[PDB]
């Protein structure tokens, strides 16, 4: 971990994921959201297998491009009560 | 004229506390952040999106 | 040879695992008991030799894979296990009597000689620690871990340190399969063990050394229903320090997680009744009520096995339709609303009594009340409702079926 | 025999519920949990020893973002949701207000209300807040309570009062004090011409 920076690991294992940086959110602990920044994609392929391999039997993965689901339900029930606001 | 403007008044104010308690469902972790929220509020949203603005 | 036996394992393994991930009750049986005759062909196969070094290693593991599977099948232990291990230990010192603990030991002095199996050996520990841990010999265990670990560690007395110490040796090399490995077993005793040391500290009565351990159990491999049994404890050991506020958070937690919300509501329905709130006590038993309407496995050791079935005392236990019932209805004529509680009398015995066709509500606890004061209960209750006729005939009934419970019954016969 | 009759009721046997009536009473479950909490005890519980000056800690600024951080801070420390928090804030600050002293209020009480309700339009932008949860602690209060605040609160979206009524349990107690409050209304609304304009909108309304 970095002490100036808690949220980010960075690895020290001294094959191919080198220099690889992660983070992890952990939130309703069922829940939680994995940040990879690899040095190529390759990389980022051989982190997930490796990880798949080592979680529990039913975990679904999913990648997010654009957020949380979580937060863009809310931005979405927002900008519904918005315009129903303005309807109103 | 004025019939017209209160039935669409209505037909929007029951989406409006449709959606206000989803919105309270989620502040509560009532429904729990899955995904029936997400098909709700994309159903509210193509309610509305069929003939939206008339513009006179 | 070996190369055959190898591959019939790795074979059974996969016909394991297929039948674990698919199929549906029927088929996964059959499949997996066919996979566990395989196996204990071979292990009588392998048996038959005697046991040459470079064998060892899959022997031990053909045997652990045995053990879990017929395990996971029965849903339980037993003691040919046990017995499977002291052969395969005997097995090990034939290469190089007494009883578990000296076997154990000259075992152990027989490995930190390095022959390289201890990524099966320290399985087996685990599945023996796990027998262990199922039939309470908690004094054998820790001694056994304490021999594990340097004797250094000789002081601490204490068991869940003492598991987390302990660290089985290897990465597992590229070694013949197996349904199940040393650290997702070390990963469900830590949670076992903490879990099961939770609830007797909550019993014995000292809730401040439980929160510690019962947050140690979530913290882990922790099931959802080991997790909705971790909240309810800790709803339990807030109830018995005073502190309803925190209780009430534990439960609503357990309510929302859970699929198995019966102990939930118990333990609201003593908060309240230590509290007072008589109302939300019976409307949280109403509930409970309700609730006992509503009602899969794998071939791997899983951690509802070395939980035990819980005591009377505990928190978890739940009765049937039929005890809750009555304590529902016995509940409400002490707060003094009679009406109700008859009503409920009523379906109770009737839930007793009028069931013949269908499948039996049991009578009450062997602690909870004996019949005859049922009947009587249920006979107050409907005096104090203001219903003496239908008293008359339950108490003439009762005598008609079969002391002091006599008098008794001449006596609310006469308040009739 | 006769005497089995009458001690034979026929709703014994029973089927499963469906698994939807199952999440109802599960649903119910926590909200009966909840009906039964309280924030003060749980400030007197985990926290040793309820105002915004708690959570604002005495009196530093009046900023909406200040005070949305302390609320949340203070729902990291119980492990408490941040809405709820934050209606049964509101609804004590409401209750200040409206016990400070008859339906018809005043003004300076409506400058201090109409700053509070800023700001919980604030809150409600930024999904900080329980609609049911805040409406069941004001009929918690229901005496404090004046007929102008919760027209105000419909008024200002807060609440409406078609959400009040419905979420009120004895619905014979709601009528009562509806005839009650009304009542006084109309006693009130020719002691001014001033204050009959906002007692005339708040019951045409």
């Amino acid at each position: 971990i970095i002490k100036e920076f808690p949220e980010v690991y960075f690895c020290e294992r001294p094959g191919s994921f080198y220099g690889t940086l992660f983070t992890w959110k952990q939130r309703t602990p069922f829940e939680g959201i994995l940040i990879i920044y690899s040095r190529n994609q390759t990389v980022m392929f051989q982190c997930l297998h490796n990880l798949i391999r080592i979680l529990p039997i039913n975990c679904f993965l999913k990648n997010l491009k654009s957020g949380s689901e979580n937060f863009l339900i809310d931005n979405m029930a927002f900008t519904l009560e918005k315009e129903l606001v303005t309807l109103s | 004229r004025v019939q017209y403007l209160r039935q669409i008044h209505a037909n929007h104010e029951t989406l409006l506390r449709e959606v206000q308690t989803l919105r309270d469902r989620l502040c509560t972790e009532d429904e729990a952040s899955s995904c029936a929220t997400a098909q709700r509020l994309l159903q509210v949203y193509r309610q509305l999106r069929h003939p939206s603005l008339i513009l006179l | 040879c070996l190369d055959l036996w190898r591959e019939k394992n790795d074979r059974l393994v996969r016909q394991a695992k297929v039948a674990q991930n698919s199929g549906l009750t029927l088929r996964r049986q059959q499949l997996a008991q066919d996979a566990l005759e395989g196996l204990r062909g071979l292990l009588h196969s392998l048996q038959g030799l005697p046991a040459a070094v470079p064998v060892l290693p899959l022997e031990l593991t053909v045997t652990c894979n045995f053990i879990i599977l017929r395990a996971s099948l029965a849903q339980g232990f037993t003691e040919d296990q046990a017995q499977d291990i002291q052969r395969s230990l005997e097995r090990v010192l034939e290469t190089q009597e007494q009883g578990l603990r000296e076997l154990w030991d000259s075992v152990l002095r027989a490995s930190c000689l390095l022959p390289e199996l201890l990524s099966a050996l320290h399985r087996l520990v685990g599945l023996q620690a796990a027998l262990w841990l199922s039939a309470d010999r908690l004094g054998d265990l820790a001694l056994l871990l304490e021999t594990l670990n340097g004797s250094q560690s000789g002081a601490s007395k204490d068991l869940l340190l003492l598991l987390k110490t302990w660290s089985p040796p290897a990465e597992e090399l590229d070694a013949p399969l197996t349904l199940q490995d040393a650290q997702g077993l070390k990963d469900v005793l830590l949670t076992a063990f903490a879990y099961r040391q939770g609830l007797q500290e909550l019993i014995t009565g000292n809730p401040d050394k439980a929160l510690s351990s019962l947050h140690e159990a979530a913290s882990g491999l922790c099931p959802r229903p080991v997790l909705v049994q971790v909240y309810t404890a800790l709803g339990s050991c807030h109830r018995k320090m005073g502190n309803p506020q925190r209780a009430l958070l534990y439960l609503v937690a357990a309510l929302k997680e859970g699929s198995a919300w019966g102990p939930p509501l118990l333990e609201a329905s003593r908060l309240y009744q230590q509290l007072g709130d008589t109302t939300a006590e019976l409307e949280s038993l109403e509930l409970l009520v309700e609730a006992l309407n509503v009602p899969a496995p794998q071939f791997l050791i899983e951690v509802e096995l070395l939980l035990p079935p819980p005591d009377l005392a505990s928190p978890l236990h739940c009765g049937t339709q039929s005890q809750t019932k009555h304590i529902l209805a016995s509940r409400c004529l002490q707060t003094g609303r009679a009406g109700d509680a008859a009503e409920h009398y009523l379906d109770l015995l009737a839930l007793l009594l009028d069931s013949s066709e269908p499948r039996f509500s049991p009578p009450p606890s062997p602690p909870g009340p004996c019949m005859p004061e049922v009947f009587l209960e249920a006979a107050v209750a409907l005096i104090q409702a203001g219903r003496a006729q239908d008293a008359l005939t339950l108490c003439e009934e009762l005598l008609s079926r079969t002391p002091l419970w006599v008098s008794a019954t001449h006596l609310l016969q006469g308040q009739a | 025999r006769r005497a089995w009759a009458e001690l034979l009721a026929g709703r014994v046997k029973r089927e499963k519920y469906n698994p939807e009536r199952a999440q109802k009473l599960k649903e119910s479950a926590v909200r009966l949990l909840r009906s039964h909490q309280d924030l003060n005890a749980l400030l007197l519980e985990v926290e040793g020893p309820v105002i915004d000056c708690d959570s604002s800690e005495a009196y530093a600024n009046h900023s909406s973002s200040f005070i949305g951080s302390a609320l949340q801070d203070q729902a990291s420390r119980l492990g408490v949701p941040v809405g709820i928090l934050s209606a049964g804030m509101v609804a004590s600050s409401v209750g200040q207000i409206c016990t400070a002293p008859p339906v018809l209020l005043t003004v300076e009480q409506r400058k201090k209300l109409s700053s509070l309700l800023e700001f919980a339009q604030y809150l409600l932008a930024h999904s900080m807040f329980s609609r049911l949860s805040f409406c069941q602690e004001l009929w918690k209060i229901q005496s404090s309570l004046l007929l102008e605040a919760v027209w105000h609160l419909h008024v200002q979206g807060i609440v409406s009062l078609q959400e009040l009524l419905e979420s009120h349990p004895d619905m014979h107690a709601v009528g009562s004090w509806l005839f009650r409050n009304l009542c006084c209304l109309c006693e009130q609304m020719e002691a001014s011409c001033q204050h009959a304009d906002v007692a005339r909108a708040m019951l045409s309304d």
